[PDB]
């Protein structure tokens, strides 16, 4: 998996260079610095700091908003997810482990995690059992919540610590909160499996794609907007909206009789667009703060494409 | 199921001599069937593509004719019957029907121009895939390679690439490297003419590209000419497919339109900074083919002494001058490119040599407002500005306001 | 035009049945608008429905225009006074396959007798009351004529010689009620009964009356000082029936009720035309019809308020046909909003489907919903119907707001009205669309079969589990009745929050001494004194318990196949009622089980239990826990997806697998997302002998198979299709069977998730195999003479990478293999060479060379390190293949030195 630390970048300001690269070992650490080079081709370039060390696969990655940047030491929390079934949380220095992660509660195996930050260390996982864990670190230990729903890609929702989503199996969107429990719940296409259902930049709409490249989009901020589209081929890594741009999608794809992956980037109103085109399978990709890189995760290498 | 293919497959037999036995099987068929557009006709688009690829893989020029003949009569008595749609492309495995004709023209093509290479580059394509029967048949995949023509047309860079290195490049080797890029050329041009009678196919493409401008460092210049012609008719046929991809999907979906677009913009940035080093003839048959791309036009009208080129560019085209003065801006013929250029800050000469006395003193003006950090500057700012009101012929009013 | 839309005027079903070869040869037939007719046989698996469109659709008398010759498929109508003729072959031919194309004359309407309104119009057509049934055909007038049309056919096909032969009287009072037809020592003996009461015997032969009985049923009578007068007239209906070589006849007489039972046996000789040896029976009248069969007389009635009374009448001198029948049971005016099922509209979607009743009432009130756009039957396929409704019922509940917020108590309540509105709306259509028409039995099937108005059923004896659920050495009965009765009285939060913990625990079980701490959640007051007092007060109970379950595991005798279309659809839903019934007393019995058995979190109030008192419940609580999460599970299942269609014969015949219109359009079985209950009943009179008996006996069944049916059965079912719903069904199942992890490895390696089945497969690796899933690192394991725990899975993994293309994980699996070596056997070079192979290929760091050194110093392996050698100086590392072999040894340097000099071809 790779994912960039999009929420410390703006609800903090801190460290926004910092990509996470979770593969079988561990979890690497990189960082993007501006340096010259050209600007009309990418003025953007990839430097590899540290890589830590745990000894299972990460399956997932999702930083929180606690971390921090102090001269060469750097206090990193980062919500991954160990090999065993389980959604782990811990939070190491730089490169030293200082904490472990005891995660265990999980029946079945994990689909997605996330974190969010109020009080403490709120972690919101999803696996295929049935259950949706809520994990609350606070001030007196923690405190552990287990709810009967089915989910696979559980996201907070931007400045809202007290409202969340989770995206089930077979389409349902539930928007569940901290105090009166679930609130609504909307379907989508229920004759295909569903990917996810992450909310966009505005913290206003509610972007929900699916496996048979299935999108749709109900923006609350545009007078109850509901847009629907399609695109060109199937979504395996669901989609990754962008930073800015509310009506703007990524979703990678890969078609297998002519060897070439492509990731369209969907768009209201504007026509097919493929910028991203590589020749061999894509693990996972990711946007970047400034709306501009992408930095796309292969099976052996990282690249960083400037459009 | 199979229960099916092995009926439908009967009657396409049977449909060549008569009309009568044929119209009966597919009436009861689709009164038989679920007829619904989720699964159920996902079946008969399976049965269609097995139907159409058992067509092709079965005197080696006579049973490829055979085959082709056969395959374009089978399009027919699919249609007059009906078969009225069955769509199941999605990924990898109406475009399947397209497909196999052009596999079909594209295997033609390369068995009546068999030589001592092309010969063993198809043994060893044959071989390294799976083994050969020991019992005769020489030949030795015709049936089997005919319906995956990817795989020959990827293999046969490996081929070329080896014999290359022991060549010690020097004269006679160099026709093996053009001999090979010809006939992929040709059987390129094969499957693009016949479909207007209607990942691993581009890195073979993209390898050949960057292998033939490396050969042309170290040759005649007409062997470099001559290989220069490959080159770009593979690259406009590679982007007249790129666009023709592009322009199927639209709509919804729009970051995956977005991400194509990029990956497109990116491929033919690449392909014109190989070819502007060596003849500027293939610019103009570049930008004919793909209508794109007019970064590369306006450096190549540009580096060079044509002037006329950029307004000719500009006049047979649509909004070119806005494009053309924002890429000048982002960046005799030196002059000229200065003047394009210059729009923006300074633009007080231009102004003045473009006959704009009024533009010239609203940029003096604009430049004298926004500078504050040297009164010297300030001042010759203000007086050119003065000396260009007082130059323009205005109205009295403006003249005394200014 | 909703009301008038779908209903049928009639209903008439045939059936033959050759003396010879036992010919099966069923179908249905409907009336209405459209003359429809549809293969519902019991023998043949694709079957299609048809639709013959006609000019004024069935103008008739009333019931008439229904005749059926024993040929397939001779079928006589008559429309706005005009009798057609249609013949065609849908049993093996149209109705068999696919096609829609005829290239035959299969209409012929022609006008036999001058049936008009001023002239004479018919009343009972009987096309079988004459000899030849594909020729002739007889039919009756309502002024007292029977006349007859021989339509002899010629030498070319489709040309007729029609010959006109009537025989009318000269008064109203001989007009035929109801004219019956039957053959005796293959002759044509029709029977008919006049306006006058005269039972006259015609025959085909000298188109005349042979014999004639006088029945005196027209004088005035008088009970209890009420002269009633005698003159009921029926529409249409039957007043005369048939069996085999015998007909009867019974008689409402006025508003009695006791009817009769006169049936006549009609010998061939010359001595004794006609002898009745019966007087009445004490059975109601058939108001609707009658079928006899022997000595049983299946009658059906029907009441003015749209209501149906089947009753049957076994004169065996022993017992009868005694059935109750259930009226309309109203359950969806309870709300319900807790776990499990959430969201609003997919409960009552759920709530809806779970029926299986309605068919065409649904789509017409959603077409009459969504105003201004009420089109015809456009909809065809069913999965998108669903999703239609979905959208019309969320475009017209407007959500209200307040404050930058929105108001889900008022949209909650919006939806739960309109989910009422549409319930209350669809069982008002229905009401008034279905109930009974007629009835006809069939000699080759030997079934009593129903034919209602637009809904196929049939009728069945009731079981052991619905006679003890309708709460009517003798004991375990009251106890049994006083559990389903407080089991019944919970509420519906209770009951899902008991299905959500039920599904839960098919993995990870957890059966113990926690039920009595969750099913106190309901207030209970007094109610466990009451049970505590009766369970304290009795001797031997779980012993008694243990013998009523045993007498009850069921089992099979002869067993059998089918495959059709509506006998497997009807079998299906048989067992999915029975699945439910024993869901619902598993459930019961462990309500009943933990409130005798609450102790209460007590050593005192525990201790009373387990002093060895009793002989505990441990296995009965395992087979009991087993059988109700197989229930589940086949409650869970719908009834469509099946699987293959080979009819072979006895015991070995499958279902239909498709026979619908398309692969979204759920007609039979169709649709695999939410189904997957059909494979197992096609797979293993026929729904009371034995199709269902051998289901009941698989599942029942838990030690003497040795394995799980519900893991063969999803085995079985994605070999074909069904690969969306069985990644639900193998996270829901157990994780005891062999082969349910190879299944769910295989549902998510098919799905895209690849880390799911990796993690699965390496999981399973160190025990069995699963076929080709596992066979070729089966044959690596056994090669090695040894038992590799975590060697041989990493080594197989290696080569798997390595031999697809990859280079980084296959030497990382490799040394990871070579780290977990606990074997410490003779067989650890296998290790050591793919190791060395994956460095070789890959490269990058300077650890290539260790590996190299070290192998070629053990043993005499130096083709490996040669190997190494060769693509170390191919791949371009002249600079470091230098430095890297001044570190090995001196003799294997020298000796790869001497392999490296010795080349034949100098290149660049």
């Amino acid at each position: 998996y790779v994912h960039v630390v999009e929420f410390n970048p703006f609800e903090n300001g801190d460290s926004g260079n910092l990509i996470a690269y979770g593969g079988n070992n561990y979890v690497v650490i990189g960082t993007c610095t501006f340096q010259e080079e050209e600007a009309d081709v990418e003025g953007i370039q990839y430097k590899t700091l540290r890589t830590f060390h745990h000894g299972v696969r990460v399956d997932g990655i999702a930083w929180s908003p606690e971390t921090r940047l102090d001269s060469l030491p750097p206090v990193i929390k980062f919500c991954t997810s160990a090999a065993d079934m389980k959604i782990r949380l811990f939070t190491s220095d730089l490169q030293d482990k200082n904490e472990y992660k005891v995660l265990e509660g999980h029946t079945d195996f994990i689909n997605g995690l996330v974190f969010d930050p109020k009080e403490g260390q709120e972690i919101a996982s999803v696996s295929d059992d049935h259950t949706c864990r809520i994990w609350n670190l606070e001030g007196v230990q923690t405190a552990h919540f287990v709810l009967h729903s089915p989910g696979m890609s559980v996201c907070w929702h931007p400045e809202e610590t007290f409202k969340l989503m989770v995206a089930e199996k077979n389409g349902t969107i539930r928007f569940y909160d901290l105090l009166a429990q679930q609130a609504i719940l909307s379907l989508e296409s229920e004759q295909v499996p569903l990917m996810s259902a992450h909310w966009c930049l505005k913290n206003t709409f509610k972007v929900g794609a699916v496996a048979g490249n299935d999108w749709l989009i109900w923006d609350i901020t545009r007078s109850s907007y509901p847009q629907n589209k399609r695109p060109v081929h199937m979504d395996r890594a669901c989609l990754f909206r962008w930073s800015t741009i509310s009506e703007n999608l990524f979703a990678t794809t890969g078609y297998p009789g002519k060897m070439a992956s492509q990731f369209q980037i969907h768009h209201l109103g504007h026509p097919q667009p493929i910028l991203m085109g590589s020749v061999a399978v894509g693990s996972g990709l990711s946007w970047h703060r400034t709306l501009p890189l992408c930095v796309i995760g292969g099976d052996h290498k990282l690249l960083f494409w400037v459009t | 199921k199979i229960k099916l293919l092995k009926a439908a497959f009967l009657q396409y037999c049977r449909k060549d001599l008569g009309h009568a036995q044929m119209v009966v099987d597919e009436l009861f068929s689709s009164h038989s069937d679920l007829d619904s557009d989720s699964e159920l006709d996902r079946a008969v688009t399976q049965i269609s593509v097995d139907l159409m690829d058992d067509y092709p893989a079965s005197i080696i020029l006579h049973q490829l004719e055979d085959k082709m003949k056969a395959h374009s009569f089978l399009m027919d008595f699919i249609h007059q019957v009906g078969l009225f749609g069955r769509l199941g492309s999605f990924p990898v495995r109406l475009l399947l029907c397209e497909h196999a004709e052009k596999l079909s023209a594209a295997i033609v093509l390369k068995n009546h121009h068999s030589r001592l290479s092309d010969l063993v580059n198809t043994a060893i394509l044959i071989a390294l895939n799976k083994r050969e029967y020991e019992i005769p048949s020489n030949l030795t995949p015709a049936d089997v390679f005919f319906r995956e023509v990817s795989q020959v047309d990827t293999i046969c860079e490996c081929l070329l690439e080896h014999e290359e290195q022991v060549l010690r490049d020097s004269i006679e080797w160099a026709e093996v490297v053009i001999n090979v890029n010809n006939i992929l050329k040709d059987m390129l041009q094969a499957a693009s003419h016949y479909r207007q009678n209607r990942r691993t196919v581009i890195i073979r493409q993209h390898e050949i590209v960057l292998k033939v401008a490396y050969p042309q460092a170290d040759s005649n210049l007409r062997n470099i000419v001559t290989e220069q012609l490959v080159a770009l008719i593979d690259c406009f046929l590679d982007g007249y497919v790129s666009q023709l991809k592009s322009v199927d999907k639209s709509s919804n979906r729009e970051r995956y339109d977005n991400l194509e677009m990029e990956y497109l913009q990116k491929r033919s940035d690449l392909l014109s900074p190989l070819l502007s080093l060596g003849q500027y003839l293939w610019a103009a048959s570049l930008a004919e083919k793909y209508c794109d791309f007019d970064i590369l036009v306006q450096m190549c009208e540009q580096t060079d002494n044509q002037s006329r080129l950029q307004r000719y560019m500009t006049q047979f085209a649509d909004q070119n001058f806005s494009d053309f003065l924002f890429r000048w801006y982002l960046e005799q013929h030196g002059q000229l490119a200065n003047f394009l250029q210059a729009h923006e800050h300074l633009s007080w000469l231009h102004e003045i040599n473009s006959q704009e006395l009024e533009k010239a003193h609203a940029t003096l003006l604009g430049l004298a407002n926004m500078e504050t950090r040297y009164f010297a500057k300030k001042k010759t700012l203000l007086g050119l500005s003065k000396l260009a009101a007082l130059a323009s012929d205005f109205s009295e009013d403006m003249l005394q306001e200014k | 035009k909703y009301s008038e839309s779908a209903g049928g005027f009639y209903y008439v079903e045939s059936g033959k049945l050759f003396s010879v070869t036992r010919n099966r040869f069923i179908h249905w037939k409907t009336s209405g608008d459209t003359l429809e007719l549809m293969e519902e046989s019991l023998d043949n698996l694709l079957n299609n429905a048809i639709r013959l469109k006609f000019q004024n659709c069935s103008v008739l008398p009333g019931g008439v225009y229904v005749s059926e010759t024993q040929n397939r498929v001779i079928i006589l109508m008559l429309t706005n006074q005009t009798v057609h003729r249609l013949l065609l072959p849908h049993p093996s031919r149209m109705y068999r396959s696919e096609l829609v194309v005829d290239f035959t004359d299969p209409c012929n309407y022609q006008l036999i007798p001058a049936v008009p309104g001023i002239s004479p119009n018919s009343t009972a057509s009987t096309a079988w009351l004459s000899s030849d049934g594909e020729a002739l055909f007889a039919l009756p007038c309502a002024s007292g004529g029977i006349f007859v049309l021989k339509l002899p056919p010629y030498d070319i096909p489709g040309m007729v010689s029609v010959v006109e032969l009537k025989r009318g009287d000269q008064s109203p009072s001989d007009r035929p009620l109801s004219l019956a037809v039957h053959c005796v020592e293959h002759d044509a003996f029709i029977f008919a009964l006049c306006q006058d009461h005269k039972l006259r015997m015609w025959s085909y032969k000298e188109q005349m009356c042979l014999m004639v009985a006088d029945m005196l049923e027209y004088v005035p009578v008088k009970k209890d000082l009420r002269l009633t007068a005698g003159t009921g007239h029926k529409l249409r209906l039957a007043y005369s029936p048939t069996m085999g070589l015998y007909l009867g006849i019974y008689m409402h007489a006025p508003k009695r009720g006791q009817f009769c039972i006169f049936q006549l046996v009609s010998t061939e000789s010359n001595r004794y035309s006609l002898d009745h040896i019966s007087s009445l029976f004490t059975s109601q009248e058939t108001l609707i019809d009658f079928a006899l069969t022997s000595t049983d007389i299946w009658a059906l009635w029907h009441d003015a308020e749209n209501q149906t009374v089947v009753k049957y009448i076994n004169f065996e001198h022993n017992v009868a046909g005694q059935w109750n029948p259930v009226f309309m049971q109203p359950l969806p005016e309870e709300e319900i909003v807790i776990r499990d099922d959430q969201d609003p509209r997919e409960m009552y979607l759920q709530s809806l489907f779970t029926p299986g009743q309605f068919t065409n009432e649904a789509l017409c009130k959603a077409l009459q919903i969504f105003c201004r756009g009420t089109e015809r039957n456009l909809d065809l396929s069913w999965s998108e119907l669903k999703k239609e409704v979905t959208l019309a019922v969320e475009n017209e509940l407007q959500g209200s707001v307040t404050e930058y917020e929105f108001s889900q108590e008022e949209f909650r309540n919006l939806q739960q009205e309109f989910w009422c509105k549409f319930y209350a709306c669809c069982l008002q259509y229905q009401e008034a669309l279905s109930h009974p028409l007629a009835l006809h039995l069939n000699p080759h099937t030997n079934m009593v079969c129903l034919l209602k108005k637009g809904y196929l059923s049939f009728l069945i004896p009731s079981s052991l589990v619905d006679h003890l659920y309708l709460l009517p050495a003798r004991d375990v009965i009251c106890l049994i009745k006083c559990l389903r009765l407080i089991e019944e009285s919970v509420t519906v939060d209770m009951s899902v929050i008991m299905e959500m913990s039920c599904y839960n625990l098919q993995s990870p079980e957890k059966a113990a001494e926690q039920i009595l701490e969750d099913m106190i959640t309901i207030d209970v007051e007094n109610v466990m004194e009451d049970i505590c007092s009766k369970l304290q007060e009795i001797r031997n109970p779980i012993h008694a318990i243990g013998l009523l379950i045993r007498e009850m595991n069921i089992r099979m005798n002869l067993t059998q196949l089918y495959g059709s279309n509506t006998a497997g659809y009807i079998v299906c839903r048989g067992v999915h009622k029975i699945a439910s019934t024993r869901f619902l007393i598993c459930r019961d019995l462990l309500i009943l089980q933990q409130l005798l058995m609450r102790l209460g979190d007590a050593v005192i109030w525990g201790t009373g239990q387990l002093f060895q008192a009793q002989q505990d419940l441990l296995h009965r609580t395992a087979p009991l826990l087993l059988s109700y999460y197989l229930i589940k599970w086949g409650s869970e299942c719908l009834a469509t997806d099946v699987p293959l269609d080979t009819l072979e014969s006895n015991l070995q015949h499958l279902s239909v697998l498709e026979l619908t219109d398309s692969g979204a359009l759920m007609a039979n079985r169709f649709v695999s997302s939410p189904q997957t209950i059909v494979e197992l009943f096609f797979q293993e009179k026929p729904e009371m002998i034995t199709a269902i008996t051998s289901y009941l006996l698989q599942l029942l069944w838990p030690s003497n198979p040795g394995c799980l049916f519900l893991e063969c059965l999803m085995g079985n079912c994605q070999y074909v299709q069904l690969q969306d719903y069985i990644q639900l069904l193998h996270p829901w199942c157990q994780v005891n069977v062999g082969s349910c992890r190879f299944m769910l490895g295989r549902c998510y390696l098919v799905t895209g998730e690849g880390q799911k089945a990796l993690e699965c497969f390496c999981q399973a690796a160190s025990e069995v195999g699963k076929e080709e899933f596992l066979d070729r690192l089966i044959r690596s394991e056994d090669g090695e003479i040894v038992s590799t725990p975590r060697l041989q899975y990493y080594d197989k993994v290696l080569r798997l990478l390595d031999v697809i293309g990859l280079p980084e994980l296959v030497i990382q699996l490799a040394t990871s293999a070579i780290t977990e070596a606990g074997d410490d056997w003779k067989s650890q070079a296998t290790l050591r060479t793919c190791i060395f192979k994956h460095h070789l290929d890959l490269g990058h760091n300077s650890q290539a060379y260790e590996a190299l050194t070290q192998i070629p110093d053990s043993s005499r392996q130096l083709d490996c390190l040669r190997q190494l050698v060769v693509v170390l100086c191919e791949r371009s590392q002249l600079q470091d293949l230098v430095e890297f072999p001044y570190v090995n040894l001196h003799n294997e340097v020298v000796g790869i030195i001497e392999s490296r000099a010795r080349a034949v071809d100098l290149m660049t």
